[PDB]
C-alpha cells in the first residue's frame, strides 16, 4: 500500500490506546487533588509514569513515516506532534542535569525564604506573606526591603542555574531543528502547508512588536494617571517625569496592577458592583451558581452539562475531613468525562471564575470529536480567551439584571463605567507590556543577542525604555531579576497572556456584532443571540485539525490577531485619560531612578 | 397457552460476548410475544425496519434471529441500513434489506467496572469488509506494511482486536451498551411463529 495508509492504521491504533491510558492518568491525578493521601500519590505516579513511557514508545516508533509522504493535512499534524522527540535527544548525562537543574530551579523557587532584617523569628516564604505585604502594606521602606531582599534571596542563588539552564536549553534546541529555544516555543504558532493561511515562526515577533506600538499610546495615558495617583499616595518618592519605581506597582514582578484600584480609585463615592450581599439574601448555594452558569451557555445555543459531570464533579467544598486543593480547574478527562475542581462560596468572583470553567468545560466537549493528537485549542492562547469572553459577558450589568441579582432600580453612570473600564485595565492592559518585556528579554538571551555580562543591564534598560519602570535599588550582574517570577523559575512560555489578552477582545468584538449590540462594548451581553453561539461553535468544534489562522479567521473575519478591538474597547477610558492628563506629563523620562 | 419464545433467553444472559464474534441464536417453534420485551428495561433504541411496530405481533415468520453484543454508545447508530463506520463494515453488517427491529439499552450498572470491563473486543483492522450476517474469530495479525508480519507483533504488525474500556464514570455514547438484533425471515416452511 502506500505510507499514508499505514501511518492512518499507526494513528488509529495509537488513539485507540492513548485514549484509555490518558483516562488513567487523569482519574488518578483527580482522585490525589480531590484526596490527598499517600495511596493516592503512588497511584498518580504510577500512572503517570506508564503513560509517559507509552508516549515515549509511540514517539519512537513513529519516526519511521517520513513526513514528506503525508499529504492529509491531519495525519501529517499527528504525526508532527509525535515525531516532536519527546524523547530527550540530548545525552544521558545532559539529561540527568537539566532534570537536575530544573528540579533545582522549581525547589529554590518554592521553598525561598526571606527572614526579616536582624530579627531571625520568621522567615518568610513569598507566596503566603510576602505578596500580602507587597499588596496592602502602604510603607516604601517595606515595600523596597521586601523587592531588594527577594531579588537577592532568589536571583543571586539562580543566576548561575540561570546559565546553565539556558546553555542546555539551547543545546536542546540546536539538536533539534529549531534555531534556539524561543523558536521551539514559537514553533506552536507555527503554520505550514496551507497556503494563503500560513504562518511564520518569526512571523509571531513582527506581529507583537505591531501590536505592542500601537497599544502604546493607551498605556502611556495610563500611566501618566498611575503615576499622579501613586505621587498624591507617596509624596517624595515618585517624579513626574520619571518612570515609576518597581516596587510600588502592586506585586513583586510589577505584572498586574489590580491592588492600585484603591489608591488610584476615579471616584471614591460611587461604590462598586457586587453581588455577594444580593445573593446572600436570595439564599444561594454553589450548586445553583454554576447552574446558573450553565443557563448561560444554553442561552447561547451551546448544550448543557451532563449528569455524570453533575454527579462526579465537585463544586463544594467538602471541608473537615477532607484535604483538597481549591485551584479552580476544568477537567477533560477524556471519553465523555468532564468535571470541575472549585471550592466554590457564594461571591461574585467565584460565580465568574465558575463562568470561565464552564466555558474551558464547552470548549472542551465540542473539540471531543476529534483525534487525541488534535483535542487541544489551536493555541495555547484561544483557551483561556474563550474562557475571558464568558467571564466578561457574565459580569455585565446587563446579564445581572437579567439573573435578577441587581434591581431593577440601578443604573448605570458615567461614574461607574469609568471606574470598572479603569479596574479592568489596570488588570489587562498593565500586563501587555510586562509580557512583552520578559518575552523580549528571554528570546534575545536564547538567540544570544543579549551577552551574559549584560543580561540584567539589557533587562533594566528594556523594562525601563519599555514598561516605564525603574529599579528602587541598583542591582549588578550577580541579581537575576527575571528569575524570581514563577513562569521564568518553571520554564513556562509567557506570550500565551499576550495572545489571550488580544484574542479575547477579537472574540468580544466579533460576538458582539453577531449579537447586533449598539453602544460601547463593554456594556455587551451574548446571552440570547444564538448567532454568536454558533459562530463561537464554528471554531470550538474544530480544535487543531485546521489552522489556529483559519479559527481565528472563521470568528473574527481576520487572519491575524489586532489589537483594534481591545482599544475600541477602551476608548472611553482613553477619552477621560486625556480629560484627565490635561495637566499630567505624558511620557516617562528613562534618565530618572531613585538612586542617585 | 402452548408455548412462549425463549425472549428471557436472549435478553438477561448476563454475558453478550463481543460484537467481533456476536452470539447467533436461532427462534423458531414458539409463540413470540412482544409484550415481555416492552416489559423489559426501557430502550434507548427501539427501532423496526422491516416489520412493523404494531404488526410485530401480526406478522408470522419461518425462523427468527436474535444477535447479541455490547458495544459502545455512539457505535449504537451504526447498526442500521446502510450505516458506514468501524463496527458497520469490520465487525456486524446489517443488511441493505435487512427486516426487523434493533432493541437497545444501557448497560453500565454490569457492563462498567472501576478496574475496567476489557473483556469485550472490537475489531478495528481488516482486510476488507464484512459482507451481511458473517462472523470472523480468527486473529491475524494485521499486515499493513510491505512485509510479512510472520504471526508477531511490531512496526506495521498490530493485533487486529482491540478492548473497549468500561468504567462507571465513563460518559454517555462511551458507556456499554447491550443490543440485541431481531431478524426475521420468511422460508419455505411452515412458519411455526406467530404472535
Ligand atoms: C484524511 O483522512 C481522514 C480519515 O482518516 C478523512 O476523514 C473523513 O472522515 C469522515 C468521518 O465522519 C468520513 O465521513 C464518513 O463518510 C461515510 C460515507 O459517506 C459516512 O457514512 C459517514 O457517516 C461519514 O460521514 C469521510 O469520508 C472521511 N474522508 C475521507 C476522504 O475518507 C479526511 O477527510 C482526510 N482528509 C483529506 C481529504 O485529506
Ligand atoms: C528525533 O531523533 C531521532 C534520533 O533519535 C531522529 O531520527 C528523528 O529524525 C528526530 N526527529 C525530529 C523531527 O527531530
Ligand atoms: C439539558 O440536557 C437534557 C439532557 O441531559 C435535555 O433533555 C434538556 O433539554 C437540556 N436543556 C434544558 C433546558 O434542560
Ligand atoms: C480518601 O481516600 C482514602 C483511601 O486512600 C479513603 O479511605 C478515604 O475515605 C478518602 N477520603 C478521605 C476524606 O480521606
Ligand atoms: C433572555 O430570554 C429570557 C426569556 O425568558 C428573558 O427572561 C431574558 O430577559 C432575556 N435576556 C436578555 C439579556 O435579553
Ligand atoms: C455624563 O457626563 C455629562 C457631562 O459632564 C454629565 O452632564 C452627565 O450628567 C453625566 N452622567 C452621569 C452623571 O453619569
Ligand atoms: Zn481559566
Amino acid at each position: 500500500s502506500t505510507i499514508e495508509e499505514q501511518a492512518k492504521t499507526f494513528l488509529d491504533k495509537f488513539n485507540h490506546e492513548a485514549e484509555d491510558l490518558f483516562y488513567q492518568s487523569s482519574l488518578a491525578s483527580w482522585n490525589y487533588n480531590t484526596n490527598i493521601t499517600e495511596e493516592n500519590v503512588q497511584n498518580m505516579n504510577n500512572a503517570g509514569d506508564k503513560w509517559s513511557a507509552f508516549l515515549k514508545e509511540q514517539s519512537t516508533l513513529a519516526q519511521m513515516y517520513p513526513l514528506q509522504e503525508i499529504q492529509n493535512l491531519t495525519v501529517k499534524l499527528q504525526l508532527q506532534a509525535l515525531q516532536q522527540n519527546g524523547s530527550s535527544v540530548l545525552s544521558e548525562d545532559k539529561s540527568k542535569r537539566l532534570n537536575t537543574i530544573l528540579n533545582t530551579m522549581s525547589t529554590i523557587y518554592s521553598t525561598g525564604k526571606v527572614c526579616n532584617p536582624d530579627n531571625p523569628q520568621e522567615c518568610l516564604l513569598l507566596e503566603p506573606g510576602l505578596n500580602e505585604i507587597m499588596a496592602n502594606s502602604l510603607d516604601y521602606n517595606e515595600r523596597l526591603w521586601a523587592w531588594e531582599s527577594w531579588r537577592s534571596e532568589v536571583g543571586k542563588q539562580l543566576r548561575p542555574l540561570y546559565e546553565e539552564y539556558v546553555v542546555l536549553k539551547n543545546e536542546m534546541a540546536r539538536a533539534n531543528h529549531y534555531e534556539d529555544y524561543g523558536d521551539y516555543w514559537r514553533g506552536d504558532y507555527e503554520v505550514n502547508g496551507v497556503d494563503g493561511y500560513d504562518y511564520s515562526r518569526g512571523q509571531l515577533i513582527e506581529d507583537v512588536e505591531h501590536t505592542f506600538e500601537e497599544i502604546k499610546p493607551l498605556y502611556e495615558h495610563l500611566h501618566a494617571y498611575v503615576r499622579a495617583k501613586l505621587m498624591n499616595a507617596y509624596p517624595s518618592y515618585i517624579s513626574p517625569i520619571g518612570c515609576l519605581p518597581a516596587h510600588l506597582l502592586g506585586d513583586m514582578w510589577g505584572r498586574f496592577w489590580t491592588n492600585l484600584y484603591s489608591l488610584t480609585v476615579p471616584f471614591g463615592q460611587k461604590p462598586n458592583i457586587d453581588v455577594t450581599d444580593a445573593m446572600v439574601d436570595q439564599a444561594w448555594d454553589a450548586q445553583r451558581i454554576f447552574k446558573e452558569a450553565e443557563k448561560f451557555f444554553v442561552s447561547v445555543g451551546l448544550p448543557n452539562m451532563t449528569q455524570g459531570f453533575w454527579e462526579n464533579s465537585m463544586l463544594t467544598d467538602p471541608g473537615n475531613v477532607q484535604k483538597a486543593v481549591c485551584h479552580p480547574t476544568a477537567w477533560d478527562l477524556g471519553k465523555g468525562d468532564f468535571r470541575i475542581l472549585m471550592c466554590t462560596k457564594v461571591t461574585m468572583d467565584d460565580f465568574l471564575t465558575a463562568h470561565h470553567e464552564m466555558g474551558h468545560i464547552q470548549y472542551d466537549m465540542a473539540y471531543a470529536a476529534q483525534p487525541f493528537l488534535l483535542r487541544n485549542g489551536a493555541n495555547e492562547g484561544f483557551h483561556e480567551a474563550v474562557g475571558e469572553i464568558m467571564s466578561l459577558s457574565a459580569a455585565t450589568p446587563k446579564h445581572l439584571k437579567s439573573i435578577g441579582l441587581l434591581s431593577p432600580d440601578f443604573q448605570e453612570d458615567n461614574e461607574t463605567e469609568i471606574n470598572f473600564l479603569l479596574k479592568q485595565a489596570l488588570t489587562i492592559v498593565g500586563t501587555l507590556p510586562f509580557t512583552y518585556m520578559l518575552e523580549k528579554w528571554r528570546w534575545m538571551v536564547f538567540k544570544g543577542e543579549i551577552p551574559k555580562d549584560q543580561w540584567m543591564k539589557k533587562w533594566w534598560e528594556m523594562k525601563r525604555e519599555i514598561v516605564g519602570v525603574v529599579e528602587p535599588v541598583p542591582h549588578d550582574e550577580t541579581y537575576c531579576d527575571p528569575a524570581s517570577l514563577f513562569h521564568v523559575s518553571n520554564d513556562y512560555s509567557f506570550i500565551r497572556y499576550y495572545t489571550r489578552t488580544l484574542y479575547q477582545f477579537q472574540f468580544q468584538e466579533a460576538l458582539c456584532q453577531a449579537a447586533k449590540h449598539e453602544g460601547p462594548l463593554h456594556k455587551c451581553d451574548i446571552s440570547n443571540s444564538t448567532e454568536a453561539g454558533q459562530k463561537l461553535f464554528n471554531m470550538l468544534r474544530l480544535g487543531k485539525s485546521e489552522p489556529w489562522t483559519l479559527a481565528l479567521e472563521n470568528v473574527v473575519g481576520a487572519k491575524n490577531m489586532n489589537v483594534r478591538p481591545l482599544l475600541n474597547y477602551f476608548e472611553p477610558l482613553f477619552t477621560w485619560l486625556k480629560d484627565q492628563n490635561k495637566n499630567s506629563f505624558v511620557g516617562w523620562s528613562t534618565d530618572w531612578s531613585p538612586y542617585a | 397457552i402452548t408455548n412462549l419464545c425463549p425472549f428471557h433467553e436472549v435478553f438477561n444472559a448476563t454475558t453478550f460476548a463481543s460484537v467481533y464474534a456476536w452470539n447467533r441464536k436461532r427462534i423458531s417453534n414458539c409463540v413470540a410475544d412482544y409484550s415481555v420485551i416492552y416489559n423489559f428495561a426501557p430502550f434507548f433504541a427501539f427501532k423496526c425496519y422491516g416489520v412493523s411496530p404494531t404488526k410485530l405481533n401480526d406478522l408470522c415468520f419461518t425462523n427468527v434471529y436474535a444477535d447479541s453484543f455490547v458495544i459502545r454508545g455512539n457505535e449504537v447508530s451504526q447498526i442500521a441500513p446502510g450505516q458506514t463506520g468501524n463496527i458497520a463494515d469490520y465487525n456486524y453488517k446489517l443488511p441493505d434489506d435487512f427486516t426487523g427491529c434493533v432493541i437497545a439499552w444501557n448497560s453500565n450498572k454490569l457492563d462498567s467496572k472501576p478496574s475496567g470491563n476489557y473483556n469485550y473486543l472490537y475489531r478495528l483492522l481488516r482486510k476488507s469488509k464484512l459482507k451481511p450476517f458473517e462472523r470472523d474469530i480468527s486473529t491475524e495479525i494485521y499486515q499493513a506494511g510491505n512485509k510479512p508480519c510472520n504471526g508477531v507483533a511490531g512496526p506495521n504488525c498490530y493485533s487486529p482486536l482491540q478492548s473497549y474500556g468500561f468504567r462507571p464514570t465513563y460518559g454517555v455514547g462511551h458507556q456499554p451498551y447491550r443490543v440485541v438484533v431481531l431478524s426475521f425471515e420468511l422460508l419455505h416452511a411452515p412458519a411455526t411463529v406467530c404472535g
